[PDB]
């Protein structure tokens, strides 16, 4: 383990678990969240609630004093935070959101009015539009190419194209796609509710080529200049082919990401197959497949990859340093694949610690520091040690569930 | 119980038996503001409900408030006059020894300034040491303070000789071993126990801290309030944080891993726990504040016996050698209750 845990609640500092400067946007955060660099140098967070019917937005270096934006949605969003996307156009987060209903909703949030300290905002911060019937044909999956044009992603297995006219309305521009005709097998129903190998993961090459990964690990590449299906490529068929059971990917995520033209792929046998090949010219060509270092029955799901610039490790041999975070319930792993060499036979995995040392400390009973004694010098150490946020959080779900404090020194309450 | 009210204008702040010494065993001191109290325990014919009343006999006076204190062996009674030896810490933040013939103090020694603690006292002890001809030898004082050290204060035949050793963390109580002067037991603010012999690194290290059971998390601040020997050899150490958690470690066999018994008290411990001068598995604890006393059984025979109920706060408490009456100062009176089981 060569790197440890720091955790940052940035309301630590301040009595108050929530600032003072709040805004509620409405349109006529514990499910997704996300940071985002802007033309300022500045780094914005961004949450989707549960219901995805809330983002909420907060300035990551001005937590307390900074405004946090909270826009209300009339309805939750198609498939949660796969059918949005968040963009810095020209001073403006841009915001798409394909709504359940079938709406498309336009969010623009002046870069000015992010940190800025006005509770109102002036002008048409969104638009709502109805460019296709989705009541039909649902989609489940939406990416942003550029400012005017993005594609939608089809449960069933079509791409529809969206391409921005004027600066608001956009239409629909369809892709020619001739692998519904396997539904002749008797194998295939265009009925049928399984069959579907729709899109689950999808990256943008040099603006023009459109990187997809199917349910069945299929790697499809679409030329945006043509608009036609340029390769396919079978993700599975390369290593040992098990018959006994492939895991065709159950939802959207992340399974993919490259960097310059080199290409990672998550393929799940025993949730452990990272691919990875070369993109050039479009040719993709693979190199090798890369296991993953993972027991206890290997139970962890991905959650982010990022493959990127090598960093400064115990070993100088790198070429290419890939991270990799899962997760099991509440507890996280985050691992990083180093790559050596540019043959991609030559690895190693490096781990690190999942809990902070004040989380491990606590657990293992090895704090000499934190004075002892009274009852109420036990209520200064864990509100002091967890933060306001946490531990009003933790006194609200007491009360709640009628645990309540007897005395000064019900030791019995301080336990719970 | 019977009730017995100290002077109006005397406010209490420390109470302990002279068990220490058999000849004056029925003599109780209340340290408070402006010195030290003796009283007489005798019994009456009363009812043989509590056949034991309290006489108050005298008051010495000091001048400034007593906060520790502490009989040594060398009381003695004559007929009638009084010879007491008595440990105590006064406001000046001085260590003292104060030997008296009744109210009158004919002798006084006093340990501080720079040379003294250089903060705040948390405990003093007093045990008497005798040479291989068994005249008194020694007399030796040990204290804890503030100012991370443990203090020696040797009383000898050529006069005194004075010895600091320093700590981690502040010291907030200390005893001699029973049946063993030479072994003594320190406590540090922070959860650490040291076992000592200043005959003489110091003998053995115990932590209560990393022990809790946690099966009910004892807290983020679990402040170490009171270690003590108990048995009439000291085979045995019984340590009580502020939260009410105790745990008890025997002394002999074979080789130890753990400590023996563990478990905690309804109700934290500001003042720590008073073990049983007959029954080591048994001691006492208050809920100093709303005056309450918790017995506990160290085997678990107990089962939460709360035989003092107060309405009142509780400044302190000691057990009667007898094991079955029970003195204990409040702010403005001290009692002497009757717990029948144990007579």
């Amino acid at each position: 383990a060569c790197l440890s845990r720091i955790d940052a609640n940035l309301l630590q500092y301040y009595e108050k678990p929530e600032p003072n400067n709040t805004v509620d946007l409405y349109v006529s955060g514990s499910e997704y969240s996300n940071c985002l660099l802007l033309s300022n140098s500045e780094y914005i967070c961004y949450h989707f609630s549960s219901r995805s019917t809330l983002l909420t937005f907060y300035p990551l270096s001005d937590a307390y004093h900074g405004k946090t934006i909270n826009i209300h949605l009339p309805n939750a969003s198609m498939n949660q935070r796969y059918t949005l996307t968040i963009q810095e156009v020209e001073q403006q987060l841009l915001v798409n959101v394909i709504l359940k209903d079938g709406s498309f909703l336009t969010l623009q949030l002046p870069l000015s009015f992010l940190f800025s300290s006005a509770n109102t905002l002036n002008g048409e911060w969104f638009h709502l539009q109805n460019p296709y019937d989705f009541t039909v044909r649902v989609p489940h999956f939406l990416f942003y190419v550029s400012p005017q044009f993005s594609v939608v992603f089809l449960e069933d297995g079509g791409l529809l194209g969206l391409k921005k006219v004027d600066g608001v309305h956009y239409e629909p521009l369809l892709f020619n796609d001739n692998s519904y005709l396997k539904s002749l097998t008797r194998f295939f129903s265009r009925s049928s509710k399984s069959d579907y190998d729709s899109v689950i993961s999808c990256k943008l090459f040099h603006e023009r080529y459109l990187i997809v990964l199917t349910q069945n690990c299929h790697l499809k590449i679409w030329d945006l200049t043509s608009f036609t299906l340029i390769q396919d490529y079978d993700m599975v068929s390369q290593s040992d082919s098990d018959p006994s059971h492939f895991r065709k990917v159950e939802a959207v995520g992340e399974y993919l990401s490259l960097y310059n033209n080199t290409l990672v792929t998550l393929l799940p046998l025993e949730n452990g197959l990272f691919q990875m090949g070369t993109l050039l010219v479009l040719t993709y060509t693979f190199q090798n497949n890369i296991p993953t270092n993972l027991s206890a029955s290997a139970i962890w799901s991905i959650v982010d990859l990022v493959l990127t610039r090598p960093l400064e490790l115990n070993v100088e041999a790198s070429y290419l340093n890939l991270i990799v975070l899962w997760k099991s319930g509440t507890a996280s792993k985050l691992q990083i694949l180093n790559v050596n060499d540019e043959s991609f036979k030559n690895y190693e995995w490096i781990e690190s610690v999942n809990k902070s040392l004040v989380d491990l400390q606590s657990e293992h009973d090895l704090d000499i520091v934190t004075k002892t004694g009274d009852v109420e010098r036990g209520f200064c150490n864990l509100k002091s040690r967890y933060g306001t946020q946490i531990f009003e959080r933790a006194q609200q779900i007491l009360s709640e569930n009628k645990i309540i404090m007897a005395h000064n020194e019900d030791e019995e309450y301080l336990a719970n | 119980s019977n009730q017995y009210q100290l002077p109006l204008n005397v406010r209490p702040y420390t109470t302990t038996w002279c068990s220490q010494s058999p000849s004056c065993s029925n003599l109780l001191a209340i340290g408070h503001d402006t010195g030290i109290t003796i009283y007489c325990a005798s019994e009456e014919q009363t009812p043989g409900s509590t056949g034991l009343t309290l006489q108050e006999l005298f008051t010495i006076q000091t001048g400034l408030p007593t906060l520790h204190l502490s009989f040594s062996s060398s009381c003695s009674y004559s007929e009638p006059v009084y010879s007491l030896f008595l440990a105590c810490v006064c406001q000046d933040n001085t260590v003292r020894l104060i030997i008296t013939k009744n109210e009158t103090i004919i002798t006084q020694h006093v340990l501080g300034g720079k040379s003294g603690h250089h903060n705040f006292v948390n405990d003093i002890d007093i045990a008497d040491v005798y040479s291989a001809d068994n005249r008194l030898a020694e007399q030796v004082i040990a204290s804890v303070g503030d100012d991370c050290t443990l203090i020696i204060w040797r009383l000898t035949d050529e006069g005194p000789i004075l010895a600091g050793y320093p700590l981690s963390s502040p010291g907030i109580s200390v005893q001699f071993r029973p049946s063993n002067p030479n072994q003594l037991i320190v406590g540090e603010r922070n959860g650490n126990i040291r076992i000592f012999d200043w005959t003489l690194p110091w003998l053995l290290t115990l932590n209560t801290l990393p022990l809790v059971n946690t099966c009910h998390s004892s807290g983020i601040a679990s402040s170490l309030a009171n270690v003590r020997w108990i048995g009439s050899d000291g085979s045995g150490i019984l340590a009580m944080c502020k939260s009410g958690a105790w745990l008890r470690w025997n002394l002999f066999g074979p080789k130890n891993l753990l400590p023996n018994v563990q478990g905690i008290s309804l109700f934290p411990s500001l003042l720590g726990a008073c073990p049983h001068p007959r029954y080591m598995d048994y001691f006492a604890t208050a809920h100093s504040q709303h005056g309450l006393i918790q017995l506990i059984n160290t085997y678990e025979k107990d089962s939460n016996s709360i035989p003092i109920q107060l309405g009142m706060p509780i400044v302190d408490f000691c057990w009667h050698q007898d094991g079955s009456h029970l003195a204990i100062a409040t702010e403005g009176s001290v009692l002497l209750t009757r717990l029948m089981g144990f007579t």
